């Protein structure tokens, strides 16, 4: 059997980068 | 000129406080997706050592 | 062989709700 | 009167920390959690190639 | 007085943020490596079932 | 094949232990 997880591994990487936005801004 | 002051402490605050959220959302969100992958892998695995 | 981590996904299913219970409330 | 604001702000940035602690803290269980699972897993996947 | 009590206040809010934007980039990092493993560990579950 | 993500496990391990320098001190 063959196992299927790269939509979850998709939305891990997407949201290791778009935490980017929750970061505060110090300026 | 204190008011100001006042409300430039507490406009950081509201900012501190929804910056935190959304990242604990995503967060959330995140943890889901490695619990369903660790799930998924668990199953094949045993399934495929049977 | 057979593995075991069943554990680990209840323990990070649990996380993923309770952090609910960590937001800070705007009201 | 600045004093009961000045406590507001102080009684939220408590608050603030507070919930970000507790955050961590669970962020933390749940890493320890997922390198647990990941172990388990490399450690099966390779016994059974083997 | 009251200067001092708003940059006691200020201080905190640079401390809050400073301490969040760390724990993020460590959390950002952490989900890379688990996007890493698992990714691996799909590849040889599938190549040894194939 | 074998899997190596040792690198990955120690890195999570690591950032578990090391986020206790990201808490905010109360004190």
């Amino acid at each position: 059997s063959v196992v299927n997880i790269q939509k979850e591994i998709d939305r891990l990487n997407e949201v290791a980068k778009n935490l980017n936005e929750s970061l505060i801004d110090l300026q | 000129g204190i008011g100001v002051t006042q409300n430039v402490l507490y406009e950081n605050q509201k900012l501190i406080a929804n910056q935190f959220n959304s990242a604990i959302g995503k967060i959330q969100d995140s943890l889901s997706s490695t619990a369903s992958a660790l799930g998924k892998l668990q199953d094949v695995v045993n399934q495929n050592a049977q």
